[PDB]
């Protein structure tokens, strides 16, 4: 009897078990029909837990018994090319996944012993993002923006351009319509990024309680490649959903409420998880094979999303998250009904990793080019009620103009680390101070295509490494001279 | 097996069951004698059901005897409901006697699965031109109508009802959530007098009920649909169907006034804990089967202009696109009033309706813009002191204009002028030509209210 | 007469600018008061 | 005796004792067969006492063991915690060994008397062109950090660290409160190759742990920074401690989310109804007494980036030079976005530092607080419509909000650009200079992270 | 015809009522069914058909309609209409007569705003001069 | 004459000790019985009749009066005065001085805002010259 237990109240997806004498916290909980639940509070008397499933089913009587396991998702290289939901039961028809390992959902970052710095670049094909905004293996980034702006565009781009890299990827979907997820499994399918790819799906039709844990059960399926000397990447596609799920359950709990009837321990729901994207030593992986990998360092790379309302970033949880990741990504709705399609603010966006996540070429030519632009922001904004100004401010407006125009680009059209350095580059010489505002796009569009046709073993060894010097500076500039005259946009 | 209530407070009413046979949530309960029916909300200890009366409580005493349905709420479903009024409970209120169905469906079901899902995304044809280039629909979607009274809303109903039956051979139902009872008696006179009756089935939800009769009207509808819709002749191939919600916003209004009358801590701005689920409840079973497809058109209404309240939030996460009904194209005598540039889809873009189609709606869409920045400027200064590229621009969106509108069917019986149901083909050809330049010399009266394009050059030749 | 009419105009369209701020802010106001004054009720009736 | 566990919640653990044995208050107690440990937080009668555990709830269960080590929290001090890593329970985490210390103290006591309270001292410089001129420091006092999120606490602290902490002879403690762990390891490894490890202690507590954790790691470092500050070598030499705690605010955040389990009546916003006396409970001990001299730097959260919340609101009155971040000069390429106004210090007076440095800064803040009036006229109408004199406030203090950034030493990985320092005579002299009338032809775009004036008179003939 | 001369300080004693009889509080402390209030009090006021009178008379009356017509008056604060009970009234009536302070001080007696007040019904309520 | 150097966080206090003991609370979690701490206090300052100071030192001086005059600081947040104790405490005394905090930053140093800050005692409180 110290392991069964009955139902005596049902409301709203929880339940209240009485009995159950010994249950640890957190433990999976079977019910009669194939319905797990775990543990959320051991009173005096009697136990409660949530349903992950469906609890229109349950009636008050029933009997329950406890497993004795804590939560647990099946981790392996047998999941890539899979669909699953919160749990890791494939929905997608295609059999059995035969598991062979199992983790724990829940868990502990390591220690501040057991981490390293990052310097391993991690490409994602936006020149927006790859030259103010570097991104590194084990670091954190934030996707943040408004609604219907491109924020799952990104993350899809980042996810294709992996394919040569050899870095796994892991997808989360929550809160969603169903046809948005089959629709990018599609066109996942469609590029051979299913190839190495692991989806997790929590519909907006599923239990609140699905929609809280779908994040943390990725983040486990992420470790095990970290845990093995391999890097990987993980995107949640909304982190606001799961803190709306986590509000509604805790006030169907009781718990007092806060700003925006947010309760506590908000901030520690969304920090105790990417906490655990990190990049751990070689002596830590050692440790944890036993001595199988050697020499060895692992990574795990995380891309959430949040949006806002009215492009407010000043609200609660829009700024708790900010003040957790290593950087964000701004998109204004203004700028992308105005024709700029990869709208990236400049001056509210930043790194904290730096240029220490970046090649050679590319640390050294990106210098400061964002707080220009945050700065060129502020003077156009105020330099509408002047007559007279000094070159200075025309200069500084033209060139603000220039490099806000320089970088756009389209979707699906990854560029490499050399058609960057040689935009940047031209950008930074001053080349393109005579061209008119217009046909910018065009401009260098054509100098990328002349620079590829041509110059092909000078491109290739800028790409395969990542390093400049006299010689190839100078060659670049041999080679935009030349095309300066001769030839067409 | 039967109960007995124990506290009536208002709606909510407690019953006490057995030991074990106590009914699970929402299954329906009958109290015998009188007319009223039960609904189960929440589950207590000691066998005891937190209910909600569907009727009234006027009336009712301690003590008296229910018995359970086992079941959720039971409404009839099939074609012998085409042209009926009825109510949440799915009774007859036109006192033309019952509905000759038999056969019945549970209102409450889980959504299809994520393998159900269509393996492409279709375009749904209306032979209605703006709509159709402008703001175009898709098979499984959801359009908000953003408009008031007096611009045509039941008329474009009607009109959406009579097309879809003609062409592609589907059904509709309506359900109304919280509607006066004039602007109902109205709705029903219009429709018989329109010939178009005979081609949907509505359930009413009055305004002076319950909540619980108003949060659950919309379900009825749901399953009356989803009926229509797997009803297969030879060869399945379903059908393609309808669904009109009077407003959204009463849906969650009555949501959270059930949530505050049952006793739980309000959420932000009042509104309940549970409010996207409920939504997401109602909206995930919209979509594109296998066998056939439902389409909804909802009308939406913003509380104080706030974009940023939770109702209008958590509802424009599952929308499409967007049909404004403007009041200045109404009364500059174009019908349907349905603004051009404030009216978005999430279809028009390149990869799913083809290239051409989504230039030619790109250039329209920035000609009337580029008319609407010149108009002031005209009205301030003169239609002078400007060069010719303007004065085109002004005359092609004159046309577009005067293009944009076309007879009904519905209003046959008012004018006597034929209704039309123009192809997509024949718009896209004529809005192609039209921006080439072709139709420079037609005079704009050629396109008022003329439906194609072959017509238009007729008309322009009998003039 | 021309310099007054551009100043008019420019004039025109700043204050609606600043207007639609303005109603931003005014409309984040009155969301946080209201849940702060229910939050307040809330606990008093449960303090009886 | 021993205890038995009867209900675990969150990260709240009552325990029931026998009838004459139950533990004080704030003793720590061990549970056998794990490596959680509890401290006494209430008493409840029937030998219950509600506890925090100071560690993770998994894997336990309703029915253990504890034993009662009856005794507060100890944690190793001395010269040999020099250049060690330590947690909350003061274990080091460095793997390099253990501690070789017998000398322990209990980390809770009380705060020193008024009688043992000294005065102020000198002037300490920085080196900063805005610390230096509006909110002056001194020796043995406090400063305040105060910022929203994204906004630049931490490299304003690690360049406070850099300046004034190299020129300097005597030990110092640095405490992790709930930040970054990754930060956590820069810190470490900077120190260490810069031969700067071997008089530095830590301790660590960061976001990725339990509340019990996050609570009391503060205690820890104050413990190690007052025995260093109170011991006293042979012949009677003092040390001159330094503190550098990180952000406090998580320590209140840590009290809230436990409050309302450990049975609480909720407060204003949320809060717990005991915020002030924690605040002052912890706030009192950082403090320099006739024996010693501590100077601490800490960094304060700002939550939903406004100022009259009770968190924050409560901390401006226990410190004496207070620093302020804003977004809006932040992003603005402004850096450090230090706000001239609502920044001030408790040396700022005319015995204290002089005639001209304050008849200097009141000049700059008045010609500021002027400017800021002016913002709505131009907003509304243009720039024309001001006299000349509102024209010169204008240009003046956009001069002066430029000159007020320079770049840092430790800022140089993310832009590029060496640091510079400056001293004070310098930033007089700029400052009188500027607003005694000359620099009316230099460009503003001359001012932006410069440093001394010579260099802005240099740049000025290049942009 | 009724006029009801304030429908707020009913709503005013209704919620005095609730709150002492212990029913669960929400926005501005009004109980949960207040929108049902005067929903159910103001779909009393309709027109009927010839066929109702015919059968409540039991054949006394042939040929005749009946009706009852509303005038409820409602009272703001400093212009506030999007306060809970103003916007719960005003989204069940047919039309509305607003009244300004402004407009009263102005010497427009009546002081009735053209331009925001409306009535549904319009024309079909109007003889034909 | 007596200064207390801020009643603000005497009733932040007060409101943690009833909280503490279950009162029920009310705006801003203030407990009831605030007015009342903040007026059982000031009401002690006043002057003495010659008659009252002779009853009370039983005849040992005559023909002398007595006074106490009360200074309470009260602090507000971004200038709101609609705060609960800052209403709770205007209406009680005889008067108030209103420093602002755009005119310490402009220049102003005893930073007192004339025609909003009056004094009820008035002319009768000052020398002859
Ligand atoms: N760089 C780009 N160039 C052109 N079109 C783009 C670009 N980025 C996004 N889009 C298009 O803009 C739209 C944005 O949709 P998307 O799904 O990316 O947005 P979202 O932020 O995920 O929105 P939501 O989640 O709210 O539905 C899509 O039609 C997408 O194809
Ligand atoms: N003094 C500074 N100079 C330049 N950039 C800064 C400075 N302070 C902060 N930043 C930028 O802001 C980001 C966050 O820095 P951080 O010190 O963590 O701010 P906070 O601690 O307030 O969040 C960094 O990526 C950095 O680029
Ligand atoms: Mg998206
Ligand atoms: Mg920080």
């Amino acid at each position: 009897a110290k392991n069964e237990g009955t139902i005596v109240m049902v409301s709203d997806g929880i339940v209240r078990i009485h009995g159950l004498a010994d249950a640890m916290y957190g433990e999976m909980i079977e019910f009669d029909g194939g319905l797990f639940g775990m543990a959320l509070n051991l009173e005096q008397d009697s136990v409660g837990a949530v349903v992950l499933g469906n609890y229109l089913s349950l009636q008050e009587g029933q009997k329950a018994r406890c497993t004795g396991r804590v939560l647990e998702v099946p981790v392996g290289p047998e999941l890539l090319g899979r669909v699953v939901d919160a749990l890791g039961n494939p929905i997608d028809g295609k059999g059995p996944i035969d598991a062979k390992l199992t983790d724990a959902v829940e868990k502990v970052a390591p220690g501040v012993i057991w981490r390293q710095s990052v310097d391993q670049p991690v490409q994602t094909g936006y020149k927006s993002v790859d030259t103010m905004i570097p991104v590194g293996r084990g670091q954190r980034e934030l996707i943040i923006g408004d609604r219907q702006t491109g924020k799952t565009a990104m993350a899809i781009d980042a996810i294709i351009a992996q394919k040569n890299s050899g870095i796994k990827c892991v997808y989360v979907a929550i809160g969603q319509k169903q046809s948005t997820i089959a629709n990018v499994v599609r066109k996942l399918e469609e590029t051979g990024a299913m190839a190495y790819t692991t989806v997790v799906a929590a519909a907006a039709a599923d239990p609140a309680a699905m929609q809280y844990l779908a994040p943390y059960s990725g983040c486990t399926m992420g470790e095990y490649f970290r845990d093995r000397g391999e890097d990987a990447l993980i995107i949640y596609d909304d982190l606001s959903k799961q803190a709306v799920a986590y509000r509604q359950i805790s006030l169907l709990l009781r718990r007092p409420p806060g700003r925006e009837a947010y309760p506590g321990d908000v901030f520690y729901l969304h920090s105790r998880l990417l906490e655990r994207a990190s990049r751990v030593s070689a002596e830590y992986v050692e440790k944890f094979t036993n001595g199988a990998v050697t020499g060895k360092t692992g990574s795990l790379t995380a891309l959430p999303i949040i949006e806002t309302q009215a492009g407010d970033v000043s609200a609660f949880v829009p700024t708790n998250v900010i003040s957790i990741t290593d950087g964000q990504i701004f998109l204004e709705t203004s700028l992308f009904n105005a024709g700029i399609r990869p709208a990236v603010n400049a001056g509210i966006s930043v790194s904290r990793v730096g240029g220490s996540a970046q090649t050679k070429i590319i640390k050294k030519l990106s210098g400061g080019i964002r707080t220009a632009l945050a700065q060129y922001r502020e003077l156009a904004a105020f330099a509408q009620f002047a007559s007279d100004l000094d070159e200075a401010t025309r200069k500084q407006l033209e060139h603000g103009q220039r490099v806000t125009e320089l970088m756009k680009q389209k979707q699906y059209a990854p560029y490499s680390i050399a058609d960057q350095a040689v935009s940047v580059y031209a950008s930074n010489e001053g080349y393109m101070a005579d061209v008119e505002v217009k046909k910018i796009v065009d401009f260098d569009a054509a100098l990328i295509a002349y620079f590829r046709s041509e110059y092909a073993p000078l491109m290739k060894q800028i790409d395969e490494t990542g390093d400049y010097n006299k010689d190839i500076e100078a060659a670049i500039k041999a080679g935009i001279e030349s095309f300066k005259a001769t030839q067409t946009y | 097996s039967s109960g007995r209530i124990i506290q009536i407070i208002g709606a909510v009413i407690d019953v006490e069951f057995e030991r074990t046979s106590v009914p699970k949530i929402y299954d329906a309960l009958q109290v015998d004698g009188t007319e009223t029916t039960l609904e189960v909300q929440q589950q207590l200890g000691d066998g005891v059901v937190r209910t909600i009366a569907m009727g009234s409580t006027e009336g009712l005493k301690r003590g008296l005897t229910v018995t359970s349905t086992n079941a959720p709420i039971s409404v009839p479903v099939g074609t012998a409901t085409l042209g009926r009024i009825m109510d949440v409970l799915g009774r007859p209120i036109d006192e033309a006697g019952p509905v000759a169905t038999e056969e019945r469906l549970p209102i409450h079901r889980q959504a299809p699965s994520y393998a159900e899902q269509a393996a492409s995304t279709d375009l749904l044809e209306t032979g209605i031109k703006v709509i159709d280039l402008l703001c175009p629909f898709a098979k499984g979607g959801k359009v908000g109508l953003f408009g008031g009274a007096g611009v045509g809303k039941t008329v474009n109903m009607m009109e959406l009802i009579n097309n879809i039956a003609k062409a592609h051979s589907g059904l509709s139902v309506f359900a109304g959530v919280g509607e006066r009872t004039r602007e109902g008696n109205d709705f029903y006179h219009e429709m018989k007098d329109s010939n178009v009756l005979d081609k949907v089935a509505m359930v009413y939800g009055q305004m002076n009920e319950p909540p619980g009769n108003r949060l659950r009207v919309a379900l009825t509808g749901l399953t009356m649909a989803e009926y229509f819709r797997d009803e297969k002749d030879e060869n399945g191939k379903g059908r393609d169907v309808l669904l009109f919600v009077d407003n959204i916003y009463r849906y969650t209004l009555a949501g959270t006034e059930v949530s505050a009358l049952l006793g739980r801590m309000p959420s932000a701005v009042g509104y309940q804990p549970t409010l996207a689920e409920e939504m997401g409840v109602l909206q995930e079973r919209i979509t594109s089967t296998k066998s056939g497809s439902i389409t909804s058109i909802q009308a939406v209404y913003v509380p104080a202009d706030d974009l940023t309240d939770p109702s209008p939030a958590t509802t424009f996460a599952h929308l499409d696109a967007t049909v404004v009904l403007s009041r200045d194209i109404a009364s500059s005598g174009i019908y349907p009033a349905i603004d051009p540039l404030d009216s978005t889809s999430r279809q028009l873009d390149p990869l799913v309706v083809g290239q051409e189609h989504y230039e030619i709606a790109r250039a329209v869409q920035n000609v009337l813009q580029r008319y609407k920045e010149l108009k002031d400027i005209i009205a301030i200064l003169g239609m002078d002191e400007l060069a010719e590229e303007d004065k085109l621009v002004v005359y092609r969106a004159r046309k577009i204009q005067r293009f944009f509108s076309q007879p009904f069917h519905v209003a046959e019986v008012f004018t006597g002028a034929p209704g039309k149901l123009v192809p997509l083909k024949e718009t896209i050809r004529g809005f192609k030509g039209l921006l080439a330049g072709e139709y420079d010399h037609i005079p704009e009266q050629a396109f008022y209210m003329v439906g194609g394009i072959d017509e238009v050059i007729a008309k322009a030749e009998k003039l | 007469q021309s310099a007054r009419m551009v100043a008019m105009k420019a004039a025109t369209d700043n204050a609606g600018q600043l207007i639609k701020d303005l109603q931003l802010i005014y409309n984040k106001l009155r969301q946080a008061a209201i849940t702060q004054e229910i939050s307040e009720i809330v606990g008093g009736a449960a303090a009886v």
